């Protein structure tokens, strides 16, 4: 997955999330056109395949010809009561996308973190199945303690949790941020 | 350098692509032209994540009409697909059989027809140059190349572009994409028809089928990007949030935020370790209640999701789940009532 956020001079906005699913998709590249093909068929649930340990198949998400598979993606635009864009945000990174998009919103809107901080801030993830809270390597360890004493089993993510690109309206203009976990950087005028 | 801009901004996961977006804006592009131009670039520099072989969704807001819309250009199962077609994870993850019908280019076209200000060819120009000239491999791509080193090095058609002297490219080394540059050139001159019903089509089908796939020319000819005039929204204080409904995860996002809004989080929620730890505990619990309902979702054209979705965006429903969050403990999976079938 990759996410990008755009705000134009007239105040219009686009939040665009795009995907070939796993890294390098299906691993099928055309020697002629160079197109690298998705393996989005794997986003469907199958009656056969063992999903994880004790995660069953979801019948709403079974393969049917012409059907689209369920996705974690959620490119979002937040607009204020006066009609001006307040936030353009979304994430990449498989099943952590929805949780990371929620966190970036929580961090900026409620905790009052500026956009760069809200993107860079350590994240955590729990999706119910599997039954584990993953936390990022540099999370506040008081938070790890607060979770463990409330009986969460946590584990640390070997790499990182998702990638977030965001733009937020400020009195100074349009503040933008790309996630250093992937190496991006914004541009504007 | 501060990345606060007076007039306009592009946030992408590669500096070069944010820049290509920005120049589109400067030359008079709409936000859509800029998104398309930048996406074409990201498909080169972050080739492991996304590209013209995949699918997309755009959420678009027009500041003048004050309307939001969604473009659905996500992949679809081929016409020859069926529920029991795979018997292992490996079958669904590798080879031509795992390939769904790509929607990306039809999505760019629809978005551009409705909202474009620059010519179609102009959106491809900087990416054609970049793919032909080459670029140093970025942080994200280098880590993906490392992760999947074994598969890349054993597959000569990927090693062709993603290796140097038979080993995966590392950060800083030069990546060139000469075939894709030519494909982009064709798309720019012949339009989207070249991919779906034109000069690239038979080669697409041949490549997918040679690797064991079942996508046909008919699949491509029939693919349609979809305009959704009324995207999901929720109210949050004095703001509204627009996002895609099913088959995407806007309803999960909506449920997480509606659960949490009744706690009235502010700066004080994270000011001391005692508040901070309770606040993050509540976040995890709302994740778990919202992921419980996720398994009922699927493509709304094939699955009746309207009541599931009405619940997940209901504030009252969210207050019901909030009242079941214990401050002092998390719970076993069954407590959240994950559901695989409607009552
Ligand atoms: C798996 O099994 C089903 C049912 O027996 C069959 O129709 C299908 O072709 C098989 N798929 C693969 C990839 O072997
Ligand atoms: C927004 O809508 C107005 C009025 O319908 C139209 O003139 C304009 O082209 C739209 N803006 C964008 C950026 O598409
Ligand atoms: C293009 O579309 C027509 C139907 O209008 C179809 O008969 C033809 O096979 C298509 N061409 C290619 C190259 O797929
Ligand atoms: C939000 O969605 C609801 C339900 O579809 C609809 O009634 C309302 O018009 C929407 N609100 C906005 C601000 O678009
Ligand atoms: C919607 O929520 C109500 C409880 O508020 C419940 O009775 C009903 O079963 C729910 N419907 C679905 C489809 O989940
Ligand atoms: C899941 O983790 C929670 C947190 O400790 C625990 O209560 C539970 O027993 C675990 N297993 C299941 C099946 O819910
Ligand atoms: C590359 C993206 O992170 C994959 C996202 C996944 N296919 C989905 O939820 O759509
Ligand atoms: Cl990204
Ligand atoms: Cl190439
Ligand atoms: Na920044």
């Amino acid at each position: 997955t990759a996410h990008l956020s755009v705000v134009a001079e007239d105040g219009s906005a686009v939040s665009a999330t795009s995907t070939i699913n796993l890294y390098f998709g299906s691993k099928v590249r055309s020697p002629v056109s160079g197109i690298l093909f998705n393996n989005e068929m794997d986003d469907f649930s199958s009656p056969s395949i063992t999903n994880e340990f004790g995660v069953p198949p979801s019948p709403a998400n079974f393969i049917q010809p012409g059907k689209q598979p369920l996705s974690s993606m959620c490119p979002t635009i937040m607009v204020g009561q006066d009609g001006q864009v307040r936030m353009v945000v979304g994430a990449a990174g498989g099943t952590q996308i929805t949780t990371a998009t929620a966190l970036a919103i929580i961090y900026n809107l409620w905790f009052g973190y500026d956009v760069k901080r809200a993107v860079e801030e350590p994240r955590l993830h729990n999706q119910l199945l599997p039954n584990v809270t993953t936390v990022e390597r540099n999370i506040d360890q008081a938070v790890t303690a607060a979770l463990e004493t409330r009986h969460h089993h946590t584990q640390i993510a070997s790499t990182f949790i998702a990638v977030v690109q965001a733009i937020v309206r400020t009195a100074g203009g349009w503040a933008a941020a790309s996630d250093s976990r992937k190496g991006g950087e914004p541009a504007g005028y | 350098d501060n990345h606060v801009y007076t007039r306009a901004a592009v946030a992408a996961d590669a500096k070069q692509c944010s820049k290509i977006g920005r120049d589109a804006l400067r030359d008079g592009g709409s936000a859509v032209d800029a998104a398309i131009a930048a996406l074409l670039c990201v498909g080169l520099m972050n080739a492991h994540s996304m590209g013209i072989g995949g699918g997309l969704f755009l959420t678009i807001y027009n500041s003048t009409t004050r309307k939001a819309e969604v473009i659905n250009a996500r992949e679809v199962a081929p016409r020859l697909a069926f529920a029991t077609m795979f018997n292992s994870s490996e079958q669904s993850q590798k080879g031509g059989l795992s390939v769904a019908v790509p929607g990306e280019i039809r999505g760019y076209e629809l978005a551009h027809q409705r909202h474009g200000r620059l010519p179609w060819a102009r959106l491809f120009q900087p990416s054609i140059q970049l793919a032909r000239q080459g670029f140093p491999v970025g942080k994200g791509l280098a880590a993906a190349l490392e992760n999947k080193r074994t598969v890349i090095e054993q597959q000569p058609v990927l090693c062709e572009v993603f290796c140097r002297d038979r080993k995966v490219l590392r950060e800083g080394e030069r990546l060139t994409l000469p075939q894709l540059a030519d494909t982009y050139e064709t798309l720019a001159i012949e339009g989207a028809q070249a991919f779906y019903n034109g000069s690239l089509t038979a080669q697409i089908v041949k490549d997918i089928q040679a690797a064991g796939g079942i996508v046909t020319a008919e699949d491509l000819n029939n693919y349609r990007a979809e305009l959704i005039e009324h995207p999901l929204n929720i109210s949050l204080g004095d703001a509204v949030l627009y996002m895609p409904s099913a088959p995407l995860s806007g309803p999960v996002l909506a449920l997480i935020l509606n659960i949490l809004k009744g706690y009235n989080f502010s700066r004080e929620s994270v000011e001391s370790p005692e508040q901070k730890g309770l606040t993050y505990h509540r976040i995890v619990e709302a994740f778990r209640f919202a992921y419980a309902k996720r398994t009922l979702l699927g493509d709304p054209k094939f699955v009746d999701v309207t009541e599931v979705v009405r619940n997940m965006t209901s504030e009252f429903f969210a207050a019901q789940l909030r009242a079941q969050i214990s401050d002092d403990t998390t719970h076993p999976i069954s407590y959240y009532k994950p559901e695989f079938y409607t009552p």
